[PDB]
């Protein structure tokens, strides 16, 4: 079977920037090659077909070339909404044995933005379950690279925190993060102080969020 | 206008079976070119199978003997029934309206229902309040930890999709537990934590857990 | 004296497009196999139920030459029990066909420059044809559940597509001709036979 492979990989880029995404064929597959795009958690939305046709309501900055092995998908002027994972697809065969390439997730470049710092104490619903659990929220910030150490009674926590990251939003261009924390509720009841302290790009130093608990 | 709706997706057990459903409004299924199309969690797009307008399938070779695409025309829905469900079936699936007419593209998708298949056993969440404290600047943040489920999805809203501002649902993270927890949670000015009223819904179909938690 | 014209059918300048596949009634002539049996220019011959070795010792009250241009990928669609566009919506072989299927590149002979967009197919049909059916209509499909009066546009579309085929194109996208020798036979007596 033909297989696609979609260049680069991932890419980043500026607001108003030409962006330009090669798919290759292993065999010649004419111009029977289409565009899709997909958003975190949305349908995937066709874009291009036949090589080089626009697919109706989509903007004119999305626009395809090529032909036999070699393809481009070029979106002439980058905005925030064009965050996404583009495929390209394959239709040669007379009978569908329809391929796509593996994809190309295209993300925006912006200004650097420090996040804000919250933090939640274990829900007493949550703590007559026996269990506790501390999260630490970081929001709005870019880029995606953010450090959270959490620390109970100023003893750095290995192994028992997990982190969740937004996809870049599709206005301002940032990511979100979610930290959780487990503790036995009896674990819990050992300490006194839960902090977790943020290092990112946008931060001059370090910031900490903390709480005593029973306040 | 147009639109695809997928349902009937869940967990099955492995060598199980499931049937899919996507109702269509629009086109009638009858007439057209369909397909199914999967998506491994955080992998690419995989051509599953399609149906011909004549009732002529077709079936990628990975799916071949275990999957059936059919049609109900009074229903107007495309339907693909699996048996012996593997492990690497698990994935989102999607079906497509197919136009033949420069090749086979997929101009309108659905919008995706979730296979999950291993030998677990649902569970339905637990959601507690991420309330915010005092101290806790010109904007306060709140939300919900829906804890402890099994399998994805769970769908979270806020004020019944009144309140879509400010709102982050992370994806979920499976624990060391082999269950699923995730956070939603949205910032706010915190004058408006005395003006509005902040209920997450939070549903696991799975489990048909349906719970609407105010927080603070 | 009287030999069948096998040469209108092959050497023919044209050939018509797979939806408006055309008939030739052969009746009344000894026909050598002979000619076709043993030669170069040929890329399929595949014969069912007869064989081939026997074409020029076995008879029919008459046979059926029909004749159409295809790309070559889809040749393997003229055949029994075969599904795809062609198969379904153009030129339907019965599961019982007895007969032969000869097909050709014609590369030099129905692409040009720009595109030959004079070989046409059906895309869209409500049902599969049946066995030797043949659909001439070229009434705007309707796909979706508002009617389209003779208008394309959305979920209304054509239900014919030219082929398009030019030199440049891989051997897969090229034209193929196609000759499919149906052998009817019923118990009028036969008249097309062979040098015996």
């Amino acid at each position: 079977d033909i297989v696609m492979t979609q260049s680069p990989s991932s890419l980043s880029a500026s607001v108003g920037d030409r962006v330009t995404i090669t798919c290759r064929a292993s065999q010649n597959i004419e111009r029977y090659l289409n565009w899709y795009q997909q958003k975190p958690g949305k349908a995937p939305k066709l874009l291009i077909y036949a090589a080089s046709s626009l697919q109706s309501g989509v903007p004119s900055r999305f626009s395809g070339s090529g032909s036999g092995t070699d393809f481009t998908l070029t979106i002439s002027s980058l905005q925030p909404e064009d965050f996404a994972t583009y495929y390209c697809q394959q239709s040669a065969s007379s009978t569908p044995e329809y391929t796509f390439g593996q994809g190309t997730k295209l993300e925006i470049k912006r200004t650097v933005a420090a996040p804000s710092v919250f933090i939640f104490p274990p829900s007493d619903e949550q703590l007559k379950s026996g269990t506790a659990s501390v999260v630490c929220l970081l929001n709005n910030f870019y880029p995606r690279e953010a450090k959270v150490q959490w620390k109970v009674d100023n003893a750095l926590q290995s192994g028992n925190s997990q982190e969740s990251v937004t996809e870049q939003d599709s206005k301002d261009s940032t990511y979100s993060l979610s930290s959780t924390l487990t503790l036995s509720k009896a674990d819990y009841e050992k300490h006194k102080v839960y902090a977790c302290e943020v290092t990112h790009q946008g931060l001059s130093s370090p910031v900490t969020k903390s709480f005593n608990r029973g306040e | 206008e147009v639109q695809l709706v997928e349902s009937g997706g869940g967990l099955v057990q492995p060598g199980g079976s499931l049937r899919l459903s996507c109702a269509a409004s629009g086109f009638t299924v009858g007439w057209n070119y369909m397909s199914w199309v999967r998506q491994a969690p955080g992998k690419g797009l995989e051509w599953v199978s399609v149906i011909y307008p004549g009732g002529t399938t077709f079936y990628a070779d990975s799916v071949k003997g275990r999957f059936t695409i059919s049609r109900d025309n009074s229903m107007n829905t495309l339907f693909l029934q699996m048996n012996s469900l593997r492990a690497e079936d698990t994935a989102v699936y999607y079906c497509a309206r197919v136009l033949p007419m420069y090749g086979d593209y997929l101009d309108y998708w659905g919008q995706g229902t979730l296979v999950t298949v291993s030998s677990a056993s649902t569970k339905g969440p637990s959601v507690f309040p991420l309330a915010p404290s005092s101290k806790s600047g010109g904007t306060a943040a709140l939300g919900c930890l829906v804890k402890d489920y099994f399998p994805e999805p769970v769908t979270v809203s806020w004020n019944s999709g009144a309140l879509t501002s400010g709102v982050h649902t992370f994806p979920a993270v499976l624990q060391s537990s082999g269950l699923y927890s995730l956070s939603s949670v949205v910032t706010v000015p915190s004058s408006s934590l005395g003006t509005q009223t902040y209920i997450c819904n939070v549903n696991h179909k799975p489990s048909n857990t349906k719970v609407d938690k105010r927080v603070e | 004296t009287n030999l069948c014209p096998f040469g209108e059918v092959f050497n023919a300048t044209r050939f018509a497009s797979v939806y408006a596949w055309n008939r030739k009634r052969i009746s009344n002539c000894v026909a050598d196999y002979s000619v076709l049996y043993n030669s170069a220019s040929f890329s399929t011959f595949k014969c069912y139920g007869v064989s081939p070795t026997k074409l020029n010792d076995l008879c029919f009250t008459n046979v059926y030459a029909d004749s159409f241009v295809i790309r070559g990928d889809e040749v393997r669609q003229i055949a029994p029990g075969q599904t795809g566009k062609i198969a379904d919506y153009n030129y339907k072989l019965p599961d019982d066909f007895t007969g032969c299927v000869i097909a050709w590149n014609s590369n030099n002979l129905d692409s040009k420059v720009g595109g030959n967009y004079n070989y046409l197919y059906r895309l869209f049909r409500k049902s599969n044809l049946k066995p030797f059916e043949r659909d001439i209509s070229t009434e705007i499909y309707q796909a979706g559940s508002t009617p389209c009066n003779g208008v394309e546009g959305f979920n209304c579309y054509f239900p014919l597509q030219s082929y398009g085929f030019q030199p440049t194109n891989g051997v897969g996208y090229q034209p193929y001709r196609v000759v499919v020798l149906s052998f009817e036979l019923l118990h009028a007596p036969a008249t097309v036979c062979g040098p015996k």
